[PDB]
């Protein structure tokens, strides 16, 4: 019975470059809480079409 | 209101993919008689892809028509002997493709044909060492050959 | 994926032939018609963490 | 020590699917399924670019 097939992916992993060399810490990007309510300072969105 | 309608949805279309088998583990059918008295358009009615289990008669006066296997006969447990992937059209062809040995996930394994689609069923997994049917993961293994 | 219909002539051929019990005689009328597929341009990809 | 992961999936196309689907709303000769061979292939590498 004649069939086909299609195989497909890869190998990686995200690398950090840099690092602290006296202590080894890391600080080149972090995140922060800053506005409790904003979504009353938006403009609604559409719904998405359920066809 | 009256002199005039507005747009109404007529008709809804919709269209799946098939039940994919595993391409390392292999594909092995053998054609078989289906049996007329089970009704086989109920179990090819639904959009959505399935599979379903299919028990052999040994004998009697339908030896080799073959139909879906109830989970309640244990004559009717112990001689399954595969499992239509695609679906098919009884209106046209009382000889479906049985499929002897292949690899199909949990998820589109449904016994019932009003069991809920793209769900496992329950029913097969705590009949899964009668019909011998080996879960490793998500996908079924079942080779009724050997 | 799509549903590999023919976009021209599926609306040609939704309509049916009957079409008596309006008036119990065939009404004259004139039809235009349109597609427009739709998909939301909501759902963006993240095009951000790739200049990371 | 750094150490890369790995990645892939796979399609099975059965021999009546390939052999013969159709339009829905035409009548064609069987050639349908390249079509959705490519958009599956389409597919895949959007997959690998989501991982």
């Amino acid at each position: 019975p004649p069939y086909y097939a299609i195989i497909a992916g890869f190998h990686g992993l995200p690398q950090l470059s840099g690092y602290n060399t006296e202590d080894f810490s890391f600080h080149r990007f972090k995140w922060l809480k800053y506005a409790n309510n904003v979504q009353s300072y938006l403009p609604p969105f559409p719904p998405k079409v359920e066809l | 209101m009256d002199k005039v309608k507005l747009f109404q949805t007529i008709g809804r279309v919709e269209y799946w993919e098939r039940v994919p088998r595993l391409h390392a583990y292999g594909v092995f059918a053998l054609p078989f008689p289906m049996d007329p008295d089970v009704n086989w358009a109920q179990w090819f009615t639904g959009p959505h892809p399935r599979a379903f289990l299919v028990s052999i008669h040994k004998y009697g006066p339908k030896a080799g028509h073959v139909y879906p296997t109830n989970l309640t006969d244990e004559d009717a447990l112990l001689n399954v002997i595969g499992m239509v992937l695609d679906g098919h059209d009884y209106e046209n062809d009382p000889n479906v493709t049985v499929t002897l040995k292949a690899a199909v996930p949990i998820e589109y394994v449904q016994q019932d044909p009003q069991a809920p689609a793209l769900q496992p069923h329950q029913a097969v997994l705590d009949a899964a060492e009668v019909l011998k049917l080996k879960v490793i993961k998500g996908h079924y293994f079942f080779d009724y050959t050997r | 994926m799509r549903v590999p219909i023919n976009i021209n002539n599926a609306l040609a051929r939704v309509r049916d032939p009957l079409s008596i019990g309006g008036l119990k005689f065939p009404t004259t009328k004139e039809i235009q018609e349109a597609v427009a597929a739709i998909a939301d341009k909501f759902n963006q990809e993240n095009d951000l963490v790739d200049r990371f | 020590t750094w150490s890369p992961l790995a990645f892939k999936e796979s399609r099975v196309w059965d021999e009546k699917e390939i052999l013969y689907l159709g339009r829905l709303a035409d009548e064609v000769q069987a050639g349908v399924i390249n079509e959705q061979i490519a958009e599956s292939l389409t597919w895949l590498m959007a997959r690998m670019r989501n991982r």
